[PDB]
């Protein structure tokens, strides 16, 4: 078989700089080699063929090139729509259905404080015995966040649940949700639901707040 | 403009069937081989298999982990080609993609080699024993809490709901600057919940209608709840 080896997994180079993706495959595959660029949620789309021939409206930046064993896709005057998985694939022995396992390209940007938003949770929900306390930062970087529920000012624990955005296709940032979740009983023992919110771009923590029953 | 779409992902229980059809727009499938892909858990496609054209022989070839469950059936007079799936195990919950290889090269000894320069969006399939279950809709209602400078946030908590996946747009999609719909999370209930939220100026929170759009096909959930603003 023919394995293809792409290096590194993962690449963070700045807006407007040049980022270098290697491919390798155990044996030469002459130049028989396609890369292609798999965005959040979408499917692959073919970018290079022939390691080095730019498929139909792909734009200029992009450029593969070596032959044999060694391959190199580069992405010149990074933008940030082109933060994906790249996918190497030779097709010079048969069978051409087989990827390697790919390198992400994420953007390293400046840093960029969250907006940080809070909800308190519908009459709907409390109604059938659920609250959800719902905390929301949004378009920040880097990544790391530090997201704090307290209750009266009790430090929560192990009540909430949060995810996290890919990288904006437009500005390269992330944005975070956090979700608290508690009995309407237990909800309706307690006044103060915060969430507090440290991050690399704010000088100092930030807490937005409200009062159960304010709302 | 030449396009592919998948369709027939959803719910399936271990040993059961479910057949996925591959719809050509703008091409005559029949030109190329139809190969199918899928893709799990953030790693790379993975070969499923692939039927060749009728001038090859309109053969099939399949990977070794769905040899003798799966099977692929081309109709070139409508341009559509299917993955029948047979005796499905938990292991076959993927997203799955069909391909037109627009490229080809040969030498005297017959192909040596596609690149796949058409995909579909691809389509779910999720195969558990699990019963289906449609997701409550709670509105994120708007407030000086979720207010800065101008610019209040607003969404839809979409909780509870199996399988994957909730699809989630804004006044029928006319309304799609910053929306930001979140990965769903796992919950320890086997569950999923997923919220999606949108900025908008402050000024329009007293007149500007929105409604989130949520659907979730697997178990028939449609609902457009609209979302109000809160005083507080």
């Amino acid at each position: 078989e023919i394995v293809m080896t792409q290096s590194p997994a993962t690449v963070s180079v700045s807006p407007g700089e040049r980022a270098t993706l290697s491919c390798r495959t155990s044996q030469s595959v002459s130049n028989k080699l396609a890369w292609y660029q798999q965005k959040p949620g979408q499917a692959p789309r073919l970018l290079i063929y022939g390691a080095s021939t730019r498929a139909t409206g792909i734009p200029a930046r992009f450029s593969g090139s070596g032959s044999g064993t060694q391959f190199t896709l580069t992405i010149s005057s990074l933008q940030s729509e082109d933060f994906a998985v790249y996918y190497c694939q030779q097709y010079n022995n048969w069978p051409p259905w087989t990827f390697g396992r790919g390198t992400k390209v994420e953007i390293k940007r400046t840093v960029a404080a969250p907006s940080v938003f809070i909800f308190p949770p519908s009459d709907e929900q409390l109604k059938s015995g659920t609250a959800s306390v719902v905390c929301l930062l949004n378009n920040f970087y880097p990544r790391e966040a530090k997201v704090q529920w307290k209750v009266d000012n009790a430090l929560q624990s192990g009540n909430s649940q949060e995810s996290v955005t890919e990288q904006d296709s437009k500005d390269s940032t992330y944005s975070l949700s956090s979700t608290l979740t508690l009995s309407k009983a237990d909800y309706e023992k307690h006044k103060v639901y915060a969430c507090e919110v440290t991050h690399q771009g704010l000088s100092s923590p930030v807490t937005k707040s409200f009062n159960r029953g304010e709302c | 403009e030449e396009q592919l779409v998948e369709s027939g992902g959803g719910l399936v229980k271990p040993g059961r069937s479910l057949r996925l059809s591959c719809s050509a727009s703008g091409f005559t499938l029949g030109d190329y081989a139809v190969t199918w892909f899928r893709q799990a858990s953030g790693k790379e496609p993975e070969w499923v298999g692939v039927i060749r054209t009728k001038d090859e022989g309109g053969t099939t070839e399949y990977a070794a982990s769905v040899k003798g469950r799966f099977s692929i059936l081309r109709d070139d007079s409508k341009s559509i080609a299917h993955l029948q799936m047979n005796s499905l195990k938990i292991e076959d919950t993927a997203v799955y993609y069909c391909t037109r290889n627009g490229l080809r090269w040969y030498d005297s000894s017959g192909p040596r080699g596609w690149a796949f320069d058409i995909w579909g969006p691809g389509t779910l399939v999720v195969v558990s024993s699990a019963s289906t279950k449609g997701p409550s809709v709670f509105p994120l209602a708007p407030s000086s809490k979720s207010t800065s400078g101008g610019t209040a946030a607003l969404g839809c908590l979409v909780k509870d709901y199996f399988p994957e996946p909730v699809t989630v747009s804004w006044n029928s999609g006319a309304l799609t600057s910053g929306v930001h719909t979140f990965p769903a999370v796992l919950q320890s209930s086997g569950l999923y919940s997923l919220s999606s939220v949108v900025t908008v100026p402050s000024s329009s929170l007293g007149t500007q209608t929105y409604i989130c759009n949520v659907n979730h096909k697997p178990s028939n959930t449609k609902v457009d709840k609209k979302v109000e603003p809160k005083s507080c």
